[PDB]
Formats: C-alpha cells, sequence, structure tokens
C-alpha cells in the first residue's frame, strides 16, 4: 500500500537538508588528520613488491 | 609442544620462498600517518589505489547536483521515484528512487535507494535508515552510476568502490537481474552493474628487530591482523582508535625498544623478480583486546 510507501518517503526526507545553509558534517579523527595533512607525501608500496594470492 | 621460533639472522641468510615462525619487536613502522594504511586493491588487475578523500567525493556530488533529474526515467517497474525541491542551494533538485521487490517496496532496512543530486552527508544519513544507497545520474536512456570515482554502493559504514580499469559499466535497469531486492549483497550488486569490486586492505611496512637481525616485513590484509575490517575503519571512529592503540602498544613513540612487547607472527619470504617478506596467518587481536 501507499501508506508504507509514504513512510519510506518521510524517512528519506528526514535525511535530506533542503533549506538554509548546508552545514559541514562531523568527521572522524583520521579524516580530520587526513584533511590537515593534505599536500604532504603519501605512503605507498607498489603492488609488485607485495605477495598477492 | 613443538613451538619454536626462528631468529632473524638465520632468515636473512636463506633463499626465498620459505615461511618462518618468528618473535620480534616492532622497531618502527610506516605509515606514520595511520589513515594512509587503508588502500583499495583490485583482485582482477592487482592494482593498489588510494581511497578518495571527502573533498574528492564532495566535488563529485556537488557536480551531480548541477544536473536536472530526467522525468522520463522516474517511476519504473523497478523503482518508485520522488523529487524534492530546495531553497538557497542553487536550484538543486534531489531524486530518490526506492527499489521495489516484486512490485512492492520492502521494509526500509531491506530497501535500496538510488539518489540523484544528494550530498555525501545526506547519502550517509540515508545509509543509516535504509539498506543501502547507489549514487546515480540521468543517462540518455536509463539511470546510470554517478561516477566510478565515487562509491558504487554505500551500505552501513562501508563505501564500496569499483575498479575503473577492469569494470565494464552497465545501466541501472540491470539490477532487475538480482535474485531478490532485499539482501543486496555488494558483490551481487557489482556483478549486475558490470563492476569489478575493489577490496579494502591495510598496507603497512614493519621493521622487525629481535636483537639478532633486522628485517622489513609488509602487512597486507583486510581483517585478520587487527580483527578490524579495513572496509569499515575509515568511517568508524572507534575502529580508528583501536588501530591507534594497537600500533601505540607495539611501537610507542618516544620510548625505547627495550620496553616494547614482542610480536609473535609468521612471515613468508618471496622473490620480487631482492627478497621481500610479508606477515601471514597472524593476528595480534586474539590475545590482545
Ligand atoms: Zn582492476
Amino acid at each position: 500500500g501507499s501508506e508504507h510507501q509514504g513512510a519510506l518517503v518521510c524517512l528519506a526526507e528526514s535525511c535530506l537538508t533542503l533549506e538554509g545553509p548546508c552545514t559541514a558534517p562531523p568527521v572522524t579523527h583520521w579524516a580530520a588528520s587526513r584533511c590537515k595533512a593534505t599536500g604532504e607525501a603519501v605512503y605507498t608500496v607498489p603492488s609488485s613488491m607485495l605477495c598477492i594470492s | 609442544q613443538y613451538l619454536e621460533r626462528t631468529p632473524l639472522c638465520a632468515i636473512l641468510k636463506q633463499k626465498a620462498p620459505q615461511q618462518y615462525r618468528i618473535r620480534a619487536k616492532l622497531r618502527s613502522y610506516k605509515p606514520r600517518r595511520l589513515f594512509q594504511s587503508v588502500k583499495l586493491h583490485c583482485p582482477k588487475c592487482h592494482l593498489l589505489q588510494e581511497v578518495p578523500h571527502e573533498g574528492d567525493l564532495d566535488i563529485i556530488f556537488q557536480d551531480g547536483a548541477t544536473k536536472t533529474p530526467d522525468v522520463k526515467l522516474q517511476n519504473t517497474s523497478l523503482y518508485d521515484s520522488k523529487i524534492w525541491t530546495t531553497k538557497n542551494q542553487k536550484g538543486r533538485k534531489v531524486a530518490v528512487h526506492f527499489v521495489k521487490n516484486n512490485g512492492i517496496l520492502p521494509l526500509s532496512n531491506e530497501c535500496l535507494l538510488l539518489i540523484e543530486g544528494g550530498t555525501l552527508s545526506e547519502i550517509c544519513k540515508l545509509s543509516n535508515k535504509f539498506n543501502s544507497v547507489i549514487p546515480v545520474r540521468s543517462g540518455h536512456e536509463d539511470l546510470e552510476l554517478l561516477d566510478l570515482s565515487a562509491p558504487f554502493l554505500i551500505q552501513g559504514t562501508i563505501h564500496h568502490y569499483g575498479c575503473k580499469q577492469c569494470s565494464s559499466l552497465r545501466s541501472i535497469q540491470n539490477l532487475n537481474s538480482l535474485v531478490d531486492k532485499t539482501s543486496w549483497i555488494p558483490s551481487s550488486v557489482a556483478e549486475a552493474l558490470g563492476i569489478v569490486p575493489l577490496q579494502y586492505v591495510f598496507v603497512m611496512t614493519f621493521t622487525l628487530d629481535d636483537g639478532t637481525g633486522v628485517l622489513e616485513a609488509y602487512l597486507m590484509d583486510s581483517d585478520k591482523f587487527f580483527q578490524i575490517p579495513a572496509s569499515e575503519v575509515l568511517m568508524d571512529d572507534d575502529l580508528q582508535k583501536s588501530v591507534d592503540m594497537i600500533m601505540d602498544m607495539f611501537c610507542p613513540p618516544g620510548i625505547k625498544i627495550d620496553a616494547y612487547p614482542w610480536l609473535e607472527c609468521f612471515i613468508k619470504s618471496y622473490n620480487v623478480t631482492q627478497i621481500c617478506y610479508q606477515i601471514f596467518d597472524t593476528t595480534v587481536a586474539e590475545d590482545v583486546i
């Protein structure tokens, strides 16, 4: 029925931000450290150095 | 009964490939910035890739928000569609498509959403209330995946990515081919869309020292070593703290190697074409909590 559909539409709408200023979301501490460390060298190993199976 | 440990000086004098049970202290490790350990690995082409940053994803999703959802692609036998208008967002319009199972919408926790014009924040909130989210755009004849640079499926805290090289991208109607529309197995979703899924792995380089020798050994695994899924860690603050504390336990900054605990593990040697080493069949998490 449409009333179950209606419920899902309301649940969807509750997750959206359709008005006002789109504020910045609260982020985890690795992602915060990641944002700060932009520009610096990125640790990297070529896949040929690793043993994959 | 027969637990014996091979000294590192012995291992360094031997030819590869072989396997060794060792005990050594973690003198040092890379990466120093632990978030850089989380890599994406294609099982098909064996390429290693960086996980896109928030900023990278924000660009993609904002760019998606400039495009107007096509009314022709709304309300099919596969999904019901709803369009929200906005205010003070450059005239943005968000389309959410609710995927049906046999012409019926399932419960929210079994219901897959396809979204046009949503932000990363909105997508992540939707992923809490619903089974999963695919970011999509209005193609010429069908809905299509927004961009393989962004996740092809967000499910729980897991942002699933696909290999750009190996994938042959198919349009959204191909989700009809899935056995049900309530389980939403990531690999099944990927196959339906012609996507080869990337695998999350912790990649680190350990410098091991047992006082007889020194050796560089790689870590490459998804969930065995830490008993923390690499697929969840970047979106879970508690799992990040656990990885921090485990690395801080084995190799605490400042203090001397004399005080570090011992790491019990297996390592396999192998020939690159020089001999490299890699940890296997090892978890620190079974005896530490
Ligand atoms: Zn690939």
